[PDB]
């Protein structure tokens, strides 16, 4: 995250922290706990190895640093990767993650809030994104988690700002036009929520953008609203 | 992953 600032506890008790250990251990990707064994991540996030024993998924955790060998994480079960997800393209960037075993909910471990199939943002005017990616470009991933407040941008002026690509219904994005706050490396998976009467709801998935927070390059997430149908279908077929 | 993606390796 570029231009954001250190989180507290509790504040995002939906984020994960999605790492890999082969030899050494690593943070890649973020992620959103949204039921009690199923996270919401990126399908990029898994181009390289999608063979799941080398994932350590950890929750309830605020300060990366504070992680040890006995810190407790979970494992995968099962990785469901949307079907028309093709890496050259982008489309359908989202993939679920079912873990080994159900965690029990507490004031830092628990699921975001989902919308609905059909909805409209512009109640969305309170935004955060949040990770342990860089915080600049060319940077190194953080070990506080950092949160930063952005507002959403039309898919109409996201597409003049990428002519290359295809913005698409099921694609939202966010940033500012002089840029400086953004999402960048190691956000990949994360979370763009919103804040509505006082409640919490997610909104996007962090994906892809032009280096990060360059201006005039806003950040662009898949809009979960418009894979609300596949979220069921296939959490409800798993369970 | 192509550079426009945000993985570390993209
Ligand atoms: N929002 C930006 N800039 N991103 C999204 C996450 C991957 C890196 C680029």
């Amino acid at each position: 995250i570029v231009g954001g600032t250190n989180s507290s506890w509790g504040e995002w008790p939906w984020q994960v922290s999605l790492q890999v250990k082969l030899t050494a251990q690593r943070h890649l990707c973020g992620g959103s706990l949204i039921g009690h064994q199923w996270v919401l991540t990126a399908a990029h996030c898994f181009d390289g190895l999608p063979l799941q024993d080398v994932w350590r998924i950890y929750s309830g955790i605020l300060n990366l640093s504070d992680i040890t060998k006995d810190t407790p994480f979970s494992q995968i079960k099962e990785i469901i990767i949307h079907q028309n997800y093709k890496v050259s393209e982008g489309n359908h960037d989202i993939a679920l993650i079912k873990l080994q075993a159900p965690l029990n909910y507490t004031e830092f471990q628990k699921p975001i809030s989902l919308p609905s199939k059909g909805d409209t943002s512009t109640i969305y005017t309170n935004c955060w994104v949040t990770g342990w990616g860089f915080s600049k470009e060319k940077g190194e991933i953080q070990n506080i988690l950092q949160k930063v407040n952005i507002p959403l941008v039309t898919n109409e002026e996201c597409q003049k700002r990428y002519q290359d690509y295809k913005i698409t219904q099921r694609m939202v994005c966010a940033g500012y036009k002089e840029g400086g706050k953004d999402a960048c490396k190691g956000d990949s998976g994360g979370p763009l929520v919103c804040k509505h009467n006082g409640m919490w709801r997610l909104v996007g998935i962090t994906s892809w953008g032009e280096g990060c927070a360059r201006r005039e390059q806003p950040g662009v997430y898949t809009k979960v609203a418009e894979y609300m149908d596949w979220i069921l279908e296939k959490t409800q077929s798993s369970d | 992953c192509p550079k426009r993606f945000a993985a570390l390796f993209c």
